[PDB]
């Protein structure tokens, strides 16, 4: 699972 | 000077020292002024890289605990891993408490634009989610509900004030869908949210300029990647 | 307990938190006891990863300084980069001073074996070399001569007390040859030292056990890689 | 140039 990489 | 603290945060990011990047951006966010898009992004990058290293460390120590917790050692050695994990969890806690304190006291009250409102509530949902990751019992439920409401608030503003293709709205949908799957264990909510956000953006994707296109399509692929892996895990 | 501090250093290495790994191993090295091979290696790994991050950061900030120092900005902005670089150089200094202080006061006086003597003097040469990297003027020459003599001392003991295939002896030759090329700018000394160490090891390589073979051949390839690149730069 | 990675 990947989240927002900002 | 404000523009000096912002510039030092840039150098700190390049030098990959994110503890100083936080200190610089926290000082900027501590002012009454509303952050620009750049300062907003710099602040988020600063805290994510800081919290990211501790989360990464936590997962490793947890794995070592779980592995050695089966027959590999007993008591005192496992005791060492637990006390070391707790030290990290304490570190994770104060980092989360720090940014959330800045969010509640400074950022959220001073935000004029709906774009910044969604952004700040999204962050609030993120670090309450990070808290819910290593937490257990009743203190985990508190962080879960705090993250949920923060995500809900951001979603209501994003839907109203922002187009479906907006990076902050897509990013919010990405993180909230993660919250549903990873924390609340609600695959139906997660898949529905990620798919809906992806579909609403697809239609208007050709109306976006180049820099807007790149930002949007980046998160949309992440949305698709999550929908892909979640489908595999259900099989 | 000694074995608890050693174990915590292992967890810290796995968790990739090297500041705590240093604190644990520094406490062990601060005791009068002579470090084992494992504790010796753990101590070195701890300080190298700590000093490595700051060195990496320093090179980046230096590059940014040099780049923006040409017409890109003036004075006050360049001033910010310099003051930020100096902060890193101050950080680099105290880290080097720390391990060198431990080396002089604790490790070197308490070393019974010639194997540990070479190791500790090699480290002494390493962190004096790191000091000589960002230093300028007369304070750079001091670090240069301190590193040189520390390397020379280790070399005299290694040649006498250790076989050519020994990892610590090969590693010493690797780092000292680097010192000649990078710091003293002596390509003849560097190439001669690296080639000689490589050749003396080649003959006895087939006399080594498996674990000794792996350790030795690893550094020997690094010796060959340096000789390769140095040859290219001379062309 | 590479140094001893121990």
């Amino acid at each position: 699972t990947a989240s927002n990489p900002k | 000077s404000r523009e000096d603290s912002v510039y030092l945060a840039k150098l700190a990011e390049q030098a990959e020292r994110y503890e100083e990047m936080v200190d610089s951006m926290k000082a900027v966010a501590s002012s009454g002024q509303e952050l620009s898009v750049e300062e907003r992004n710099l602040l988020s990058v600063a805290y994510k890289n800081v919290i990211g290293a501790r989360r990464a460390s936590w997962r490793i120590v947890s794995s070592i605990e779980q592995k050695e917790e089966a027959k590999d050692k007993s008591e005192h050695q496992v005791k060492l891993i637990r006390d070391y994990r707790s030290k990290i969890e304490t570190e994770l806690t104060k980092i989360c408490d720090d940014i959330l304190s800045v969010l509640d006291t400074h950022l959220i009250p001073s935000a004029t634009t709906g774009e910044s409102k969604v952004f700040y509530y999204k962050m609030k949902g993120d670090y309450h989610r990070y808290l819910a990751e290593f937490s257990s019992g009743e203190v985990r439920d508190k962080a879960t509900n705090a993250s949920l409401e923060a995500y809900k608030t951001a979603s209501e503003i994003a839907t109203t004030e922002l187009p479906p293709t907006h990076p902050i709205r897509l990013g919010l949908a990405l993180n909230f869908s993660v919250f549903y799957y990873e924390i609340q264990n609600s695959p139906d909510k997660a898949c529905h949210l990620a798919k809906q956000a992806f579909d609403d953006a697809i239609a208007e994707l050709d109306t976006l300029s180049e820099e807007s296109y790149k930002d949007s399509t980046l998160i949309m692929q992440l949305l698709r990647d999550n929908l892909t892996l979640w489908t595999s895990d259900m099989s």
